[PDB]
DNA sequence: CGAACCTGGTCTTGACTCCATTGCCGGATTTGTATTAGACTGGCAGGGTTGCCCCGAAGCGGGCG
DNA sequence: CGCCCGCTTCGGGGCAACCCTGCCAGTCTAATACAAATCCGGCAATGGAGTCAAGACCAGGTTCG
């Protein structure tokens, strides 16, 4: 392959390296622990920075200086030895260290599960005793020599133990003679009867301990004989004395060593093929623990068998050295140098290796040499991963050092810190301010910042206008800011878009492309209608300006990422250019209608005419500037430029009233006429009161039917009118405008009496401590509701606090209830309710204890908001890597499978009541089947977008279920087709053939988190969503049924006992350990005994695990279950997410199948493989003799799905980089670079959007007619 | 205080990266003891050394059979040197006889 | 129409100066190596409290050739 | 008799957001004795590289007969 790495790539094949690869990579052999001469500051020879080994530090100069130009290149100076070349080969040239003793690699030993352990069938607890020189290991044994000198050496053993017994009856005879001397000197004199036999007890105790001596050494000899009989390879001889005696008496017949060279000898003497087939035979016949361990070893054994990898590289003989510029020793200004913390580890390895080499050369005893080899092993282990095994090797200040494994792991490795997210040039940031005079596609830009962004552009341009002699005078002219540079700067800015990042970029609209314009000041002026997409209030938020350069980049910014082209959501298609907040209030006051206002239409006659008609809105505006007409009075104008509503159009004109000439009268207000002049000519008259939902529906209709530029101009006009009438609306806040409810004291007394009676009944022992708390909680909830109700009925409509709320601008009604009235119940730090409760509004001012109670809930909510965010961003991070490979490849899969939609379920009396969640579950979908009813005609044919009018047509015709396509059953190979994905929710049209819909899906799911509280043992929020996507077993596990029938209900000891009575029958499924802390499932009534359950009826109440409903009710029902169960949470927070995003994620969950039977082809049982590979393998192996591998569908969580991907590069860059990297290195798993993070990493063009070859290889020529006319 | 900025200990020059002509140069072949071949491009007018530390790292001689007789140096100092410079031959021979008759009187009695 | 000029350089020749560039050659300094004879004989010593999840290891009660 | 295996528990690695904002961490037997290497300071062979003075030498633009 390419060594200087020109951009031609097809693969990226990792592999376990060998010593003949390592000493072929190198250009030298570093053999001294020196870096730089202390006095001349030049690198040492044969050190860690030697210019002979690693290349010159100076461009085209040798070390002795005898060659100093380009004309001497490629050659080597015959004295210094330094190859004269360019001085960036020190970035790339490597070196190696020839070790004096072999050393095991740490990743294949220490990280669980251990790979040397599974390869050799050794325990890690006992393998650590081998490679750290703590225990011996037998690496070979002679068979037939033991087979006959077993007899000869047991004869010798009998001779030895008979000589032992010669010594032992010498002991017996000698103490027998001394004991008869004890007789002849104890019973021959005058003495005491017990003191004459204390010497009798003495010599007998001597023989007891002496036969203990002889017995223990005979047991030692028996032990060493049993060990020599049962000696075998892969055995461990602990107890040094036994090994030494065993060697020097039985020094033939076996070889046995200690440490990494012995492990290397075992890897030399190891048939992988017969070992592998023995494991195949064990999984062919075994059971239980043996079969599970046989699978877990067959994994790595067949991994080393299938590839061309010898497993000899797991021990290591030559260690390579990273180039000097990657571990650079840079000096700061002032001689305080900066080493790179790898230099010390290499110095430790070089020192210990040279010390080992001199010890072996000098001749040293075995203790010193094995201590030195253990030190060498620990040095290499610290080099590859410091902190892995034992104490991390510290530096000064007790700071653990940074080894090679710590350059990749975690957030500060190369992957998450420098491969994916880079600091970029042509950039800048500032604080933002509101820009209410800008157009939608414009933005502010401070000129003192633009002059530094566009500095090469303005440099070229004011060279071109002869304002500078050359480039250098132009640069100095820029740096002094001579005032014609601003006039040049306008020309270089105009029509050249910039990007506006805002961290944290939660979803796709965090980066948009605006046309810049110059603004006095130093703060970026942002247009106000993108605050909702950016989630940008003006509390001091800051936004980053980028700058696209190339023609492709400017076209992408101008066409894809422009502001006015991205109005709607990506998620639910509602507008985000919708005028919110202030603007909305303004429009509300502009279209509201006041009865009894100045200048109404009254038809009163007899004395005077009606005085309400106005011939034109021009006359109406003149009568409004004079103080006659209010803006909000009901009059009868005669319009000629506005399209009447559908009933009046069909009345006055029937079929074709074209509006620019026609005239028609209407009783409206003047405000609604001025409002409808903002909307375009084709749009009908509205004549309502501009609630925020009404404006959302208007902009959704106007975006679904008109082109985009009309939508942008209409939204801009609504912004201008909304601000201008928001100033006039008079919405102020004064404490005279916060009215208190007059009946409040009576309400508080009436509930205070009930609180007093509950407290009295607790004091008289009629109920315990918890039930009185529950009674008080319910009473004060009732009090809160009554105070809020009286407050709601007390206010007028033109009270500005209730006007802001009931317009829909901002704020719910509970905030008005807490401004005036009652705060209510305030929570505990644990989560319960404080039973006091707070009875003062914030207008009246709280007391000390009430405020101290409120602080609990406030700080709890704020800290919970912080932690959730971290969790919501992390969930998004996981989901992006899960669905990074769902990109739209084909126009049409052309299947016929597809899901059904509930779609306005049946009324009991019998109508078509509309299902409320249709917009998330039915719209923007393409039918696979047709709509037919009562053997009638077709209604909606195959493959239609199925928007609002055709849903209205289906509900008019009277059907309830349509079979529609989905991205669950798109039958394309790699990612979905287009027509299964349906309408792209951002465009309004059909999805393109380059979209990365997995990323849009992941961002729209984990985008609106944050704000997703919890509740008052089912998990009910963001951790519930997370355990759904992780496919966990839930906390409140409620088991589901397995077959129909009546139930065998029983309340056992302190918890339940439920069993299903079968109907064929068969074996009864027994559910024993169901807690009484749970509840039984209620439906339609509670679960009663003898009731007939379904096949997968949920028995108890809580959360069903998706594994069990997969195993019982298959893939379809677990898809329905997951979608319903996630959308239940998001509807509980009231967040519109369309289901196809969740379907994109669930389709990534249900890819793989498991292997319960190998068939006879390549598939290990329990392993998880992709479904398409499984089917293609069965299609290959039905020929050449037919056997099926048996497959079952699995539902796996999203971590394991992301880590068991095909490309090792993405799975290394995601998480668990060490283990992913080491088993990819074992499997020799070649990447194909076909994914989506990999092309981001290696810098080439990603295969989505404008990167795919359907758009990247467009030939663009001038047409021949205009060519001839040119 | 200042600043931060730092430099690698070395200069970065920039000239024409021309490739059409260079200084013409030879190719010599050195050989280790264990059959390894290495090619080293020396310049033309350059006294080519007889031995050369190769890419492998062990000392390699040239493939031309001249063998200029490098006259390899003495062994530095041995335990025999540190013993002989503080004792004498008749004393060491006396001790040799003492251990000789010691293993004799041990063995045959 | 020719004479004589004086001046654009064009180039060379010789004489003189200066200056790098080895070449010894000797002293200064710099770095490596060796050697010190009473006896001296198994480390300090510190931290560490989140929570959750997945998985693998050691062990204990349960039966059994 | 001693023999082995199914659940339990103990332990152990991995992860926990994102913009800016910061800027340089420690300690004791002590010297001689000699030799190779290195370096640096000063004349001494230069001859090459530059510099000036002088002139010969044209062959063409400027002026008198
Ligand atoms: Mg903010
Ligand atoms: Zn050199
Ligand atoms: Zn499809």
């Amino acid at each position: 392959g390419a060594m200087l790495d020109v951009n031609f790539f097809d693969e990226l094949r990792i592999g376990l390296a060998t010593a003949e690869d390592i000493r072929q990579w190198s250009y030298g052999e570093v053999k001294k622990p020196e870096t730089i001469n202390y006095r001349t500051l030049k690198p040492e020879k044969d050190g860690l920075f030697c210019e002979k080994i690693f290349g010159p530090t100076r461009d085209w100069e040798c070390y002795c200086g005898k060659y100093k130009r380009v004309r001497f290149k490629g050659i080597i100076c015959e004295r210094c030895g330094v190859e004269v070349t360019r001085a960036k080969v020190r970035r790339e040239r490597m070196g190696h260290i020839e070790l004096a003793a072999p050393v095991t690699h740490i990743w294949y030993f220490k990280g669980v599960p251990s790979r040397l352990g599974y390869l050799l069938d050794l325990a890690p607890k006992d393998l650590e005793k081998i490679i750290y020189f703590a225990a011996y290991v037998i690496t070979s044994v002679d068979e037939e020599m033991r087979h006959n000198e077993l007899s000869t050496l047991e004869a010798e053993m009998a001779v030895e133990r008979k000589a032992v017994e010669d010594q032992r009856d010498g002991e017996l005879e000698a103490r027998a003679q001394k004991l008869e001397a004890d007789l002849a000197e104890l019973e021959a004199e005058g003495a005491k009867a017990d003191a004459r036999r204390k010497v009798r007890d003495g010599g007998e105790r001597e023989m007891r301990q002496i036969r203990d001596r002889a017995q223990r050494e005979l047991d030692r000899l028996e032990d060493i004989w049993s060990t020599f009989t049962k000696l075998a390879p892969k055995q461990l001889i602990v107890d040094e004395n036994l090994y030494r005696e065993l060697v020097d008496r039985y020094g033939e017949y076996f070889t046995g060593a200690m440490g990494a060279e012995s492990i290397q000898k075992l890897i030399e003497n190891f048939d992988i093929d017969a070992e592998a087939e023995s494991l195949r035979d064990v999984i062919r016949n075994g059971k239980g623990q043996k079969k599970l361990r046989a699978l877990k070893r067959l994994k790595v054994v067949a991994a080393f068998q299938q590839s061309g990898n010898s497993p000899m590289g797991m021990v290591l003989d030559a260690v390579p050295v990273i180039p000097p510029e990657l571990r650079p020793m840079v000096q700061l200004d002032g001689g305080r140098f900066a080493t790179s913390d790898l230099n010390d580890l290499y110095r430790r390895v070089i020192n210990r290796n040279n010390r080992l080499k001199r010890l072996i050369d000098l001749g040293a005893p075995e203790i010193i040499v094995n201590n030195e080899k253990r030190m060498l092993q620990e040095s290499v282990d610290a080099l590859f991963d410091n902190g892995r095994r034992g104490r991390p090797v510290t530096g000064p200040g007790n700071r653990p050092l940074k080894s090679l494994s710590d350059l990749l792991k975690g957030k500060q490795g190369r992957f998450r810190q420098n491969l994916l997210g880079k600091r970029v040039d042509y950039s800048g940031r500032s604080v933002i301010v509101v820009g209410p005079q800008l157009k939608l596609h414009q933005c502010g830009l401070p000129k003192l910042m633009a002059l530094e962004l566009f500095k090469p552009f303005v440099m070229k341009r004011l060279v071109d206008l002869n304002h500078a002699q050359n480039i250098k005078s132009a640069k100095r002219m820029v740096e002094r800011q001579r005032p014609q540079v601003w006039d040049v700067l306008e020309e270089v800015i105009a029509e050249h878009p910039v990007l506006l990042n805002r961290a944290p970029t939660l979803h796709r609209l965090g980066i948009q492309a605006f046309e810049p314009m110059l603004v006095e000041g130093k703060a970026i002026q942002l247009h106000p209608l993108v605050c909702e997409a950016f989630n940008a209030d003006f509390d001091g938020d800051q936004m980053a300006v980028h700058l696209p350069l190339s023609a492709e980049a400017q076209a992408e910014a101008r066409i894809l990422m422009l502001s006015s082209n991205n109005i709607l959501s990506p998620a639910s298609g509602r507008p985000l250019a919708m005028p919110r907040l202030d603007m909305v209030t303004g429009l509300y006051y502009l279209t509201t209608e006041v009865p009894g206002d100045t200048g109404e239409y009254q038809p009163a006659s007899g004395d005077h005419p009606e005085t309400g008609v106005y011939s034109s809105p021009a006359e109406a505006i003149m009568a409004a500037d004079r103080g006659v007409l209010s803006v909000r009075a009901k009059i009868k104008v005669r319009l000629t430029q506005l399209r009447p509503p559908v009933e009046i159009e069909a009345e006055l004109f029937g079929h074709s009233g074209w509006q620019p000439g026609d005239a028609w009268m209407a009783e409206t207000t003047l405000g609604r006429v001025m409002f409808n002049e903002l909307l375009p000519l084709g749009y009908p008259f509205v004549n309502k009161q501009m609630h925020k939902k009404v404006q959302a529906a208007i902009i959704n209709d106007l975006a679904e039917r008109y082109p985009m530029i009309v939508v942008a101009q209409t939204v801009d006009k609504l912004k201008d009118a909304g601000f201008y009438w928001a100033t006039r609306s008079g919405v102020t806040v004064s404490m005279a405008d916060v009215l208190v409810p007059p009946r409040k004291k009576e309400i508080l007394d009436h509930y205070e009496e009930r609180a007093d009676k509950v407290e009295k009944q607790f004091q008289r022992g009629a109920l315990n401590h918890d039930e009185r708390n529950e009674a008080l909680v319910e009473i004060w909830k009732e009090a809160t509701d009554e105070v809020g109700q009286a407050l709601r009925e007390h206010y007028p409509d033109d009270n500005p606090i209730i006007t802001i709320v009931d317009s829909g601008a901002t704020g719910n009604f509970t905030q008005t209830r807490t401004l005036a009235g009652m705060k209510g119940l305030v929570t505990n730090p644990k989560g319960e309710f404080i039973p006091r409760p707070v009875k003062s509004s914030f207008r009246e001012g709280l007391t000390v204890l009430e405020y101290f109670i409120n602080t609990h809930g406030a700080r709890k909510g704020l800290a919970d908001t912080a932690l959730r965010t971290a969790d919501s961003g992390y969930l998004t991070r996981r989901l992006v890597d899960v669905s990074q490979d769902v990109i739209v490849r084909e126009h049409d899969c052309q299947t016929e499978r597809g899901i059904v939609v509930e779609l306005a379920e049946r009324a009991p009396d019998g109508t078509l009541i509309r299902d409320p969640y249709i917009e998330t579950s039915a719209y923007a979908r393409t039918l696979g089947t047709d709509a037919v009813d009562e053997a009638g005609n077709v209604i909606v044919e195959r493959g239609q977008d199925l928007g609002d009018p055709e849903i209205d047509a289906l509900l008019a015709a009277g059907i309830t279920q349509v079979k529609v396509r989905s991205v669950l059953t798109c039958a394309t190979s790699t990612g979905v087709c287009a027509t299964c994905y349906g309408r792209s929710m951002a465009t309004g049209k059909l999805v393109d053939i380059g979209e990365a819909v997995g990323i849009v899906a992941a961002q729209s799911i984990g985008e609106p988190g944050t704000q997703l509280t919890m509740r008052t043992d089912i998990t009910g929020g963001l951790p519930r969503v997370q355990e759904l996507f992780e496919a966990r077993v839930p906390r409140g596990k409620a088991p589901i049924a397995d077959v129909t029938g009546r139930v065998r209900l029983e309340d056992g000891e302190r918890f339940y006992k439920i069993t299903i009575v079968p109907d064929d029958g068969g074996e009864e499924v027994v559910y024993d350990k169901i807690s009484k802390r749970q509840r039984l499932r209620v439906f339609k009534r509670v679960l009663s005994d003898g009731d007939h359950v379904e096949v997968g009826q949920q028995l108890m109440e809580g959360s069903a695990d998706p594994h069990e409903v997969l195993r019982v009710q298959g893939p379809r029902e677990v898809q329905i279950h997951l979608v319903r169960e996630v959308q239940e949470v998001y509807r509980a927070q009231g967040v519109s997410i369309h289901d196809k995003h969740i379907e994109v994620i669930v389709r990534q969950m249900l890819r793989r199948v498991t292997i319960i039977d190998s068939g006879s082809t390549e598939f290990l049982p329990g392993s998880l493989i992709d479904r398409a590979e499984f089917e293609a393998e069965n299609r290959r192996v039905v020929a050449e003799g037919g056997e099926p591998a048996a497959g079952r569908p699995v539902l796996m969580g999203i971590t394991k799905a992301s880590l068991a991907t095909d490309s090792w590069l993405s799975a290394a860059s995601f998480q668990e980089t060490t283990r992913v990297l080491t088993d990819a290195a074992i499997n020799c798993r070649s990447d194909k670079l076909n994914g989506l993070k990999e092309n981001v990493i290696i810098g080439k063009l990603i295969p989505a959007g404008t990167g795919i070859n359907r758009y990247r290889n467009i030939a663009v020529q001038p047409t021949e007619e205009a060519r001839a006319a040119a | 205080d200042r600043v931060l900025r730092g430099s690698r200990l070395g200069a970065v020059s920039y000239e024409t990266d021309r490739n059409h002509d260079l200084a013409p140069r030879q190719i010599a072949r050195y050989r280790t003891d264990n059959g390894e071949e290495f090619e080293v491009p020396f310049a033309d007018d350059a006294e080519i050394p007889g031995t050369w530390l190769c890419r492998n790292g062990m000392e390699g001689t040239l493939i031309e059979g001249d063998l200029p007789e490098p006259k390899k140096v003495k062994p530095p100092r041995t335990h025999w040197d540190m013993l002989l410079e503080r004792r004498s031959i008749e004393e060491l021979e006396e001790l040799l006889k003492e251990r000789l008759e010691l293993i004799r009187s041990r063995r045959r009695g």
